[PDB]
Order: structure tokens, then sequence, then C-alpha cells
RNA sequence: UUGGGUUCCGGGGGGAGUAUGGUUGCAAAGCUGAAACUUAAAGGAAUUGACGGAAGGGCACCACCAGGAGUGGAGCCUGCGGCUUAAUUUGACCAACACGGGAAACCUCACCCGGCCCGGACACGGACAGGAUUGACAGAUUGAUAGCUCUUUCUCGAUUCCGUGGGUGGUGGUGCAUGGCCGUUCUUAGUUGGUGGAGCGAUUUGUCUGGUUAAUUCCGAUAACGAACGAGACUCUGGCAUGCUAACUAGUUACGCGACCCAGCGGUCGGCGUAACUUCUUAGAGGGACAAGUGGCGUUCAGCCACCCGAGAUUGAGCAAUAACAGGUCUGUGAUGCCCUUAGAUGUCCGGGGCUGCACGCGCGCUACACUGACUGGCUCAGCGUGUCCUACGCCGGCAGGCGCGGGUAACCCGUUGAACCCCAUUCGUGAUGGGGAUCGGGGAUUGCAAUUAUUCCCCAUGAACGAGGAAUUCCCAGUAAGUGCGGGUCAUAAGCUUGC
RNA sequence: CAUUGGAGGGCAAGUCUGGUGCCAGCAGCCGCGGUAAUUCCAGCUCCAAUAGCGUAUAUUAAAGUUGCUGCAGUUAAAAAGCU
């Protein structure tokens, strides 16, 4: 929870429109559980994803 | 079932392939290695009825 | 910030307004009224979902209507259950079942029957150059030309071996420990914060009476305001441009020869060569359609209907939200936790078998039941796309095939891809017929290490059900359904499948 | 030579290690355990109060759950049919 606000801190920080972090696992228990880290703009559809968003 | 063992090596001693006498001989006692790998060092086998070469994978049979 | 007077009455739920006793009543019953025992909740109000054989709106050929083609009946192909087996490896039960790109001869491959191998690092200790250990012909042995073992003796020479320690491998287990990727709810329009307001709160408003739209699409209303995603835009593609850029790896026309026909600056030529050119071919750049125009309808808004003009007045896809699901995949992974095994191995190789076994049930398909046809000729038309394997041509063979020569790493060659149905002419004549081609005998080729449980291919014979399919039920509205053939994937051999044309 | 109880929450104190696998067991209450148990059985640690500390039962406060101070009685238990 520490980690993943401070590199979304980052990445809006340093000139970006919007960003994403999802960190999907084990995290508490032995349940898997996602966690989504969501701040601005973000597309989901169409043609403008394929060169305005970059996944990893 | 009964597993098989393995091929247990029989522990020899020293080679004693030569013999010496009158202070000062040679004899080459097992036979002679026709190829040129092996030559002058590796010598023939003495089995009960042929020679053979254990690196060049040679055999005569005398009969 | 608890007191006007006064009556009756409740103390978790059940047992239970039951048992007993008294009393009232003709009776039915009323009144008064326990306990043992049992139990961690029962309950009230409100909130959000879910569901309703509740009502309003609206929508979808994975829904119906009007229909079409069917499937369900038949034979076969192939997948699943079951049975059987030494083993018939296994996953999956709308959203499993021609699925795992899963068309298995061996390999694949796990399962079975057997036989080798170590590919057990490294660390320590034991051994050991008087030698650690390694490989072997010939016999015995073995499915085996596995020195696997045994007889037998020769060979390598520190790489190894023995012992604990510790690693490593695994298509082993676990998808209910997970990652990732898919699929589905969910092809519909849906979802969310900020600040403000309303509530003790869960929450709600925003996100709505109404109109409109494919759409939470807009208009408009309004304790909401301003935004965010999805929709839309976008991308590819379809359809038009006698305008542009451009062409010996694209053509056309003109012309020059050349064949042939019957005389012309005639007719045909995918005969040959070069002059202008891009219409046709290719593929770039721009253009074009916006509900724009007209008329209606509509709050005159949003929009809708019709018509003109036009190639076109909704072409088809791809991408695709929040929240999920114990959906599938540990058998895609040097993605992976834990567990199991780890040398007589669940590692790995080799050989053989199995994955095809057949009282039976189901799913996706194929070929048919014929005359709107089959047969035998004749004639004449594709488009994607692939190729170091694709193939031209010449000989040989009746056929599958063979043998020679060439071409193409490809707008260059195959290839102007001379495809089927169709079209025209024949024979048949309503008879399970010349419809149908299952089953099966015999021969012939090819691929491969190997064709048996027929790999395919070809020939000759054999000639089964089937005369339109019960109850049921699938898919579909325009170049669509259906008929029809051709590529690609898988592929040494290769399509009844799938994906494209 | 300092015990007695504990360590999921109430409630001070461990997601330690080993065993067991809805078994044995714990647990006042909610609960835990069906193969990675923060709860069982043990070891290690830790906590609490300490020459004392658990446990059973009566009882008082907590209990404004008996209400004089001070409770309720529309729908949660409940105002008699009416005078
Ligand atoms: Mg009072
Ligand atoms: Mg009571
Ligand atoms: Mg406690
Ligand atoms: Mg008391
Ligand atoms: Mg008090
Ligand atoms: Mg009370
Ligand atoms: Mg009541
Ligand atoms: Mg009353
Ligand atoms: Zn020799």
């Amino acid at each position: 929870r520490r980690a993943c606000y401070g590199v979304l801190r980052f990445i809006m920080e340093s000139g970006a429109k919007g960003c994403e972090v999802v960190v999907s696992g084990k995290l508490r228990g032995q349940r898997a559980k996602s966690m989504k880290f969501v701040d601005g703009l973000m597309i989901h559809s169409g043609d403008p994803v394929n060169y305005y968003v970059d996944t990893a | 079932k009964k597993n098989k063992h393995k091929r247990k090596k029989v522990k020899l001693a020293v080679l004693k392939y030569y013999k010496v006498d009158e202070n000062g001989k040679i004899s080459r006692l097992r036979r002679e290695c026709p190829s040129d790998e092996c030559g002058a060092g590796v010598f023939m086998a003495s089995h009960f009825d042929r020679h053979y070469c254990g690196k060049c994978c040679l055999t005569y049979c005398f009969n």
C-alpha cells in the first residue's frame, strides 16, 4: 500500500495524464485479492489505446 | 523380484606382463598391435583361443 | 432541564396460555395459571441488492412472428459417457462434448509391459598412481550388434567412484495456494469520485417528470455543480474518382512485321517488335455524405418519415468500462508457492503395446434418399493465399505413379491459377433403378526406420440401410440463407475438421 | 532456581517453528480444527498479577435488565371489548 502509492505519485508528478497500478495476487491471507490504484484520465477503447498508453 | 547387481570390477594388482632374465632382457610377451594408433604401447589379449586389442577392438581367431 | 392525578399491564425466545387446582357454563368453553426442559437469538424500523406465476417503459432472429435451410430418422466420420482392457493417459459437463489448435503407425506420450542410462552440481569424509576409475571383441545371455549382466581377459589414469550433507529434474499433485492469458455475466448501456445538499446511520442526490436515440444519445427540467470512463469518436476494410503521383516484375491503344481467312490503311491471333498512354492492374496522396437540400411531423427543440441529387442517405469488423466468477488453463512456459518423488526414479532413453478397444446412449458434421436427377461428352468463367518446398515441359504407364530436363527465395516461375456448380448435347425412365456407395475380396503405386489393428492413393469385383425422417430443437433477413468448388493451418504421408476466398 | 494463568477478538501479549488433519482437542461468548491451524498438542518467545494464582457455586455492583430517585406499554414483550 505504501510502495504503490509512491509509484502512483511519481508518475503523475513526472508529467503524465493518468496512470493505473494494479497489484493482484496473495496480498493478505491465502486468498487472491486484487488491488487497483487509479488517478487521472485513462482510456480503454479504440485505436488511441495503441499509442497513448504503455503497459508493462 | 530381485534386482540386478552391477558389474563389480575385479580389482587386480600390478601388470607384470614383463619377463626379465640374465640381468637385462627384452621380451614382448603378449602380442603386438598392427594398428598405428596403439602401436608400441597397448598389447593384445590372451584368451583361450584369441588375442584381442583393448583399444582398437581388434581380435585374431587363432584356431 | 427526569415528579399534574390515577387504573391496568410488560421483562430474551420457546415449552405455553399447555399441565394441575379452583371457579363459571347445558355444552362449546371462559377466567385464574405454573414448572421441568430447551435455546444465542427471536424480533422492530430503515438501506442496498437479488428475485416476483407484481405493474409500468424499452429492446434482441444467441427471443418470437412470416419464412428458408436444416438437425433429430439412415450409413459413415469424429468427440464424450459407459463397458471392456495389462493400459484403453488425461482436462472440460448457455459458458464441457470437429474442444485442448488433440488429423496419436513410432516420436509426440502422460498410460501399460520390459530393458539401459545419470544428464546425483557443489561441500566434507573415505579411497587412490604399488592406482581412483572408464570403455570393450568373442562366447553365454538378451526383443536387441544393452560388456545389461556372466565367462574371459585387454583397455583408459584422476575427469571418476563409496559414504553422509546438499542439490537437480518432473506433461507429478494442487487452478479451492497463485501469476499471466482467456472466457462469461454482458452486446447490452452501464459505472465512479470531488465539493455541496438530505439523513443518527447503512446510504442517497448528482445518475431525472417528460420528449428523443442503437446508446446515461441528446434536448429539457432541476440541491445540485463540475467532471471522469464506457457509448460515440477512432482504426482497418467495403463501395466511387476517364482528376493527381506512377509504372519492361502492370497493362492498354497505336504501329511495324507474321500466320490464316475471304477482297479491305478488312476479320481473328495470350503470334512477334517498338510508339504514345494510364482507361483497365497496382497503391499512394487528397476528394466525397453532413441527415446537408426540399417537403412533412415534432414543445418547432432534440429528432423522425419521405423525396431529390448522388458510387453510397444504417458495409463489415477490430478495440471495448466498473464490479465480479472459487469459470478454464500448474498438460504453453527457464510464470510459480506448498506438497510428492529423486537411481530398482514419477528424471531420462530404447523396444513393444495403448490412446482406434464394442451389448449401448448422446453432441458437432459428411454423403444421400434421385428426373429441378445421374451418366458420357462438349463448351466456358474466379478470388484470397502459399512455395527451397511450389511446379512447367518431354518421355514411360490404363491408373495411382515414374524417369528426365528446366523455372521460381517469387506482380518475374507454377499462373492468364483453363475450379466446381452452372451452361449445351447424349443415354436412362419412376423400378432400392444406371438413385445411394456402406461393407468386403483381390491386385497395383507412393510416403516413411517401420503401413499389421487395413496411413493414404489407384484399379476390378462386392452393392447394405436409406423412398424426406417421431417428440423435439438450431441458425438466419441481402450479395444474406443455401448450393458450389478453391487456399491456409495441422502436414514425411494428409481433411469428412477449422480458418479464409 | 517463583510460581499460576494466558498470547484470534472481547482483553495485556506472536500471522515463530514442529506435529495432528472436522480427528484428538480447545473454547465462559463469537468461534477454531476436514494437509501452509495467528485458537489444538509441543518447543521457543511474550504478557498479566505475583508468594500467591486458577476453578466451581451463592451473592453485590455492572442493571435506568424491577426503575422511590429512574424503565417501558402505536409497530420491538405489552392499554382490560366498553361503561
Ligand atoms: Mg421518566
Ligand atoms: Mg420471557
Ligand atoms: Mg483473549
Ligand atoms: Mg445485580
Ligand atoms: Mg446504577
Ligand atoms: Mg427495559
Ligand atoms: Mg406486540
Ligand atoms: Mg381498546
Ligand atoms: Zn588395436
